[PDB]
RNA sequence: AGGUGUCCUAAGGGGGGCUCAUGGAGAACAGAAAUCUCCAGUAGAACAAAAGGGUAAAAGUCCCCUUGAUUUUGAUUUUCAGUGGAAUACAAACCAUGAAAGUGUGGCCUAUCGAUCCUUUAGUCCCUCGAAAUUUGAGGCUAGAGGUGCCAGAAAAGUUACCACAGGGAUAACUGGCUUGUGGCGGCCAAGCGUUCAUAGCGACGUCGCUUUUUGAUCCUUCGAUGUCGGCUCUUCCUAUCAUACCGAAGCAGAAUUCGGUAAGCGUUGGAUUGUUCACCCACUAAUAGGGAACGUGAGCUGGGUUUAGACCGUCGUGAGACAG
RNA sequence: UUAACUGAACGUGGGCAUUCGAAUGUAUCGACACUAGUGGGCCAUUUUUGGUAAGCAGAACUGGCGAUGCGGGAUGAACCG
RNA sequence: AGACUAAUCGAACCAUCUAGUAGCUGGUUACCGCCGAAGUUUCCCUCAGGAUAGCAGUGUCGACCUUCAGUUUUAUGAGGU
RNA sequence: AGGUUUUGCGCGAGUGUUUGGGUGUAAAACCCGCACGCGUAAUGAAAGUGAACGUAGGUGAGAGCUUCGGCGCAUCAUCGA
């Protein structure tokens, strides 16, 4: 049995970077969080109250709890042929808001337009995204662009 | 031992409980012949009742 | 490890509830009595031929014990306990430590 | 007299032969470990709410 | 077979050696077939190549079961409601990329081809520009599946 | 070879009783033909509630059905593929016509003596061959004392195999605080 | 490559002011090193202990006040079967500090510890001693302490050469198999030795190989058994040639010698001491070469040694007994 | 909870497919009950630790043999098909 | 001499307790059809043995529940080889 | 002998004749009913106490029926009594 810490492993990761050392930018305690929100979890080395184990540390979960300082956090966690759901409580310091559904929050307020744009004018629309398709034909002019001629070249030394 | 969810056994057959077992096979044998005593001990007590008050 | 001699902490008597002063003092096993049901048991069972009938222990690794503060309130004389962790020397009411007095 | 010591060689084969199973959700969650003070009040809320929308049908008309 | 190439041919619909499907190039298609190279070979269809093999290998998945089309009214009753009612509106739906190919490819049952007539390259798992059947050799396709139809 | 996952993969469901009554034969003779020569989900849903075992098919009281007779349902007709048992809690019972597997002597009794009629399922099939103006009731099925044992475990808070009741059977550790831990 | 079974009434809690290690330049005794002043100084200092992380109007340092190291129970995290030290966020009380916002449920974070049965203390003033009451005594209900370091937790000294049973080739002591460090044998380069003269005869510093007649390393076969030292007797095989045939080279005048090639056809001994393998002497001879064949060869012999039971000595042990003496 | 019907959670009523808002497959959806055998493993590409090395000793992902025949590698548990 | 005590002695012979116990070796009786493993996790005076989870079979029930996935694409996080 | 899950059967808020008695074509078959066992009520160490605010509650799903407005079994998730 090999010596099995709370932090063992976590030299690089709980660590603050070059130059990012001392005051906490104050921003960080004027956000706000309601339940049903989506943030990640990235911990901070300065700040040793409401720390998350090292598992979390780059997961992404949904608010389930607002306290006076900190908020509880679900997450999913797979143990060898299930997964296993469940309930951390974090610091402020440790949580952000994610960008992950803004795309989706994006789409659903622009297609409520252009349906009710396209409805009223009398001309369908697309209103669900597609792949890249493969490339259609054009012709490319040779004038006053001359192609050059290429050719392999020898061997030689270097130093 | 025990390998799933059961009740705790708890059998008092750790005796030689072979050598005192008493089987049955003589009532339907037993109850003729107490029929033959009750009818032969009402004979005995000619008029009088076969019990007490 | 040295304590005070008094302390003011919580009291749970039915008229205080709130935090009074208290005096503190180092809790003593009491001595085994010879009618507890246990002791009865085990007198029972060791006469007649047979021998010991129950374990003796013999392999000990500790070299210290806990100790146990005994606090008592000052307006209604109830009890409390409080154990703290292993320690080797152990002392109420010692003197307290000095600063920048460094005479060697 | 010597053995083997550890091994993780066949587990993750063992584990998809039933599939890995994600609970499924529900639309209302449990609200154990919810702040008490909350939820001491949010019963009320939901108590007076159920006397209206009843009345509704014998008076109020909100 | 490691196991995420083994997961992509069975949502390709290969389970058997000798198994052919249609598929539209896009983006999202073109990176799976990528992933199963050492497994595939593949090129660009034409017009002889897609009539035949619906002619004489043509079968259809009706409620489950795999059953030769013989008769118009078979392709009619199973995708009427897209405007198709013959096998030769089923050909053009193919070969021409129309608006409702998704669901007139995914009717056909996985052909199911012969070995080729005349064999095939010396070493046949190197890629076909080594020298070997792998890969993508775009319109030599079409050799390929005279020897095997 | 074919790759594939599964290969000669049976059915979950029934197909047939397991019973050999005659007469629960001629009955599923009966509604293998309504089944089949109708468009009535109704009847597709009574053959196959007569395939199964006493366990699936738990009682049906006097009391349940009063509950279910409320809101507009007051001339429906009751259907019950089950036993229909009596209720001494209930002291008034209203009029109504009930089509069940089989009565209790007193459940039938109460029944004709409050206006009302009892049925057997092969006079429904003549008079509603098609289930119309029905209404079908369930017994409660996890009502049993075998299901009150099943997954035990910690904080699960199930009922344990005991062989009696009393302070001495199985309240000390892993029970209560006072000896060393709770569940 | 290292650490733990402790240590602290402050080294715990709150508030306030200040800036550290080190360098340059100056001042009676005073100097490399005492105390005083100015300038520069991103932490190069300090924070009980091992190492990693963290900290500058502080988490360092000094000053002032205190006991949140307190009460009642639940939820969550790590190891995990999601069973049994340590940690996180709230709720309900009572407090401490600061003008205040706030902070405080022990040590800046990651280690610093213990079930059932029994004993003992604190708590309510509570339940029971079953014919009825009162006082002593005993028994219950809730929370700590006395300990299991083999740390999910028996109460425990040796010998057997007089020996026994169930098994194991999952495991040693012999052959065989892979390897070749070590042992043995063979090459490459050329500073130098050789009277001058690298290579007649040699080869320092380096470097590439071969063999399984040494010894190691491993544990694949054999424990319902493959007879375990050495000599005697007898046959055959290998060449890395001791002698014999025919030759090349020399620091080869002759004689005697030294280096090399083709070559295993033919030979390679009689004795004193030792159980010896190995060794060391006397003597003859053309010469007294090196090895394999289950470390060839016990239903071929022998039985000197080793290795059962009898017996003596020395050292060791209180003793029974031990010793590759 | 806020100086405050200001917020927080849960909702009535109304509006929005003229399109329920990437690709492919669905040759196998969910939940429960009762129980067997096993708990000596070994081999290989790539990545890797100790050792001069070993048909040596120890790990990670995946594929095999064990539990399996057939055509090749003359033979040859594990290599190619 | 651990020598002798009826071919038996580092504790004779005869009957009974007795079918003494064995985590250890050996054996364990017709055919066809369908499905099909493990040598791994935690605890144990545990290491040739057990319990516990996993892998497997059988019986079903709920709807035939727009239901899922050892996969690609698009947007968006974490990591110190 | 004592447990447990599942299949078939009888009766069903009850169920069980056979310790016993009556009777007989006599170890069979047939008949009887006072007690008793399990179930119908739990929780505490114990003294003890002991299950409806509501059409036996509200919300989201839900087979079947429907006068097409709706009513909603079994079961699952959730807030209360
Ligand atoms: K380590
Ligand atoms: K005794
Ligand atoms: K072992
Ligand atoms: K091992
Ligand atoms: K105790
Ligand atoms: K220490
Ligand atoms: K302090
Ligand atoms: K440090
Ligand atoms: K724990
Ligand atoms: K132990
Ligand atoms: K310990
Ligand atoms: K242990
Ligand atoms: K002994
Ligand atoms: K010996
Ligand atoms: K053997
Ligand atoms: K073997
Ligand atoms: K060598
Ligand atoms: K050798
Ligand atoms: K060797
Ligand atoms: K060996
Ligand atoms: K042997
Ligand atoms: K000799
Ligand atoms: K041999
Ligand atoms: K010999
Ligand atoms: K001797
Ligand atoms: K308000
Ligand atoms: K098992
Ligand atoms: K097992
Ligand atoms: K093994
Ligand atoms: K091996
Ligand atoms: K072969
Ligand atoms: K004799
Ligand atoms: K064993
Ligand atoms: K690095
Ligand atoms: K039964
Ligand atoms: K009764
Ligand atoms: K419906
Ligand atoms: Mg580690
Ligand atoms: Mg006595
Ligand atoms: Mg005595
Ligand atoms: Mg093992
Ligand atoms: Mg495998
Ligand atoms: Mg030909
Ligand atoms: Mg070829
Ligand atoms: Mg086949
Ligand atoms: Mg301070
Ligand atoms: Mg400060
Ligand atoms: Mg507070
Ligand atoms: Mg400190
Ligand atoms: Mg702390
Ligand atoms: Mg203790
Ligand atoms: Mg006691
Ligand atoms: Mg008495
Ligand atoms: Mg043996
Ligand atoms: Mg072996
Ligand atoms: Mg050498
Ligand atoms: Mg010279
Ligand atoms: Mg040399
Ligand atoms: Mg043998
Ligand atoms: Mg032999
Ligand atoms: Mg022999
Ligand atoms: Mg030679
Ligand atoms: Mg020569
Ligand atoms: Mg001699
Ligand atoms: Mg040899
Ligand atoms: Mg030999
Ligand atoms: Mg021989
Ligand atoms: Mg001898
Ligand atoms: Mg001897
Ligand atoms: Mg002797
Ligand atoms: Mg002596
Ligand atoms: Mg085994
Ligand atoms: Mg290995
Ligand atoms: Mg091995
Ligand atoms: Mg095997
Ligand atoms: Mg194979
Ligand atoms: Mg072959
Ligand atoms: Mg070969
Ligand atoms: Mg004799
Ligand atoms: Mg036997
Ligand atoms: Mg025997
Ligand atoms: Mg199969
Ligand atoms: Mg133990
Ligand atoms: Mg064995
Ligand atoms: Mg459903
Ligand atoms: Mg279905
Ligand atoms: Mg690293
Ligand atoms: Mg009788
Ligand atoms: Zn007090």
């Amino acid at each position: 049995g090999h010596a099995a810490g709370l932090r063992s492993g976590t030299r690089y990761a709980f660590s603050r970077g070059f130059r990012k050392h001392g005051q906490i930018p104050l921003s960080t305690y004027l956000r706000t969080y309601r339940v049903g929100d989506i943030v990640d979890i990235k911990v901070n080395g300065a700040v040793q109250k409401g720390m998350p184990h090292k598992f979390y540390h780059g997961k992404t979960g949904v608010v389930y709890n607002v306290t006076k300082s900190a908020v509880g956090v679900i997450v999913y966690k797979r143990v060898k042929h299930r997964y296993i759901e469940k309930r951390i409580n974090v610091r402020i310091e440790h949580v952000k808001p994610s960008r992950s559904r803004e795309d989706f929050l994006r789409r659903v307020k622009e297609n409520a337009e252009l349906k009710k744009k396209a409805k009223a004018e009398g001309v369908p629309v697309q209103l669900k995204r597609q792949p890249a398709m493969p490339r259609e034909a054009h012709t490319v002019s040779i004038a006053d662009n001359k192609p050059v001629t290429l050719a392999p070249v020898a061997y030689e030394t270097t130093i | 031992a025990i390998k799933h969810n059961q009740q705790i056994p708890n059998n008092h057959f750790r005796k030689h409980w072979q050598r005192r077992v008493r089987c049955h096979f003589d009532q339907p044998g037993k109850k003729v012949t107490r029929r033959l005593a009750r009818r032969a001990k009402a004979a005995a007590l000619a008029p009088r009742p076969v019990d007490k008050l | 490890v040295n304590v005070p001699k008094t302390r003011k902490t919580f009291c749970k008597g039915k008229d205080c509830q709130k935090h009074t002063l208290h005096k503190v003092t180092q809790y003593k096993a009491g001595k085994a009595s010879a009618f507890a049901q246990g002791k009865r048991r085990y007198d029972r069972k060791q006469s007649g031929y047979g021998g010991q009938t129950k374990p003796v222990f013999h392999k000990k690794a500790k070299t210290t014990k806990k100790i146990v503060l005994r606090l008592e309130c000052s307006v209604c004389k109830t009890k409390k306990q409080l154990p703290l962790k292993r320690c080797k020397h152990f002392e109420l009411g010692g003197d307290k430590k000095t600063k920048g007095a460094a005479l060697v | 007299a010597k053995s083997k010591n550890s091994s993780q060689h066949n587990q993750s084969r063992k584990a998809h032969r039933n599939g890995i199973k994600k609970p499924k959700t529900q639309r209302y969650p449990s609200l154990k470990g919810t702040d008490p003070k909350f939820r001491r009040n949010h019963r009320h809320a939901l108590h007076g709410t159920a006397k209206a929308l009843k009345e509704f049908k014998e008076g109020k008309r909100e | 077979i490691p196991p995420k190439p083994r997961k992509i041919l069975q949502l390709l619909r290969l389970r058997q050696i000798n198994n052919g499907v249609f598929v539209k190039v896009t983006k999202a298609t073109a990176e799976m077939i990528k992933i199963v190279e050492p497994w595939v070979a593949y090129g660009y269809p034409n017009l002889k190549s897609v009539r035949e093999l619906i002619y004489k290998r043509g079968y259809g998945k009706v409620n489950g079961q795999r059953i030769p089309l013989t008769d118009n009214a078979i392709i009619e009753e199973n995708l009427g409601k897209y405007g198709i009612i013959c096998i030769e509106d089923l050909i053009h739906e193919i070969f021409t990329v129309g608006p409702n190919f998704k669901q007139a490819a995914n009717f056909l049952w996985p052909f199911k081809l012969s070995n080729p007539n005349g064999g095939f390259r010396p070493r046949k798992f190197k890629h076909f520009i080594e020298g070997g059947d792998l890969g993508n050799r775009e319109e030599h396709i079409n050799a390929l599946i005279r020897a095997m139809n | 070879g074919i790759d594939l996952r599964w290969k000669h993969v049976r059915s979950s469901h029934r197909k047939a009783p397991k019973s050999d009554n005659v007469y629960l034969k001629l009955l599923v003779k009966l509604y293998r033909f309504l089944a089949r020569r109708t468009e009535a989900p109704f009847n597709k849903v009574v053959l196959r509630r007569l395939f199964m075992s006493r366990i699936n098919r738990p009682p049906v009281s006097l009391s349940r059905i009063a509950r279910n007779l409320k809101n507009g349902n007051e001339k429906k007709t009751v259907v019950v593929v089950a036993t229909v048992t009596d209720d001494n809690r209930l002291l008034q019972v209203p009029k109504m016509e009930v089509a069940a597997l089989r009565f209790t002597a007193k459940a039938r009794a109460r029944i004709e003596a409050a206006g009302g009629r009892t049925l057997t399922l092969d006079q429904l099939a003549l008079e509603k061959p098609t289930g119309a103006n029905t209404l079908l009731l369930r017994g409660p099925k996890n009502a049993r004392e075998a299901v009150k044992h099943f997954g035990f475990g910690p904080h699960k808070h199930k009922k344990p195999y005991v062989r009696s009741k009393g302070r001495k059977f199985e309240r000390a550790r892993g029970r209560r605080r006072s000896r060393g831990f709770k569940v």
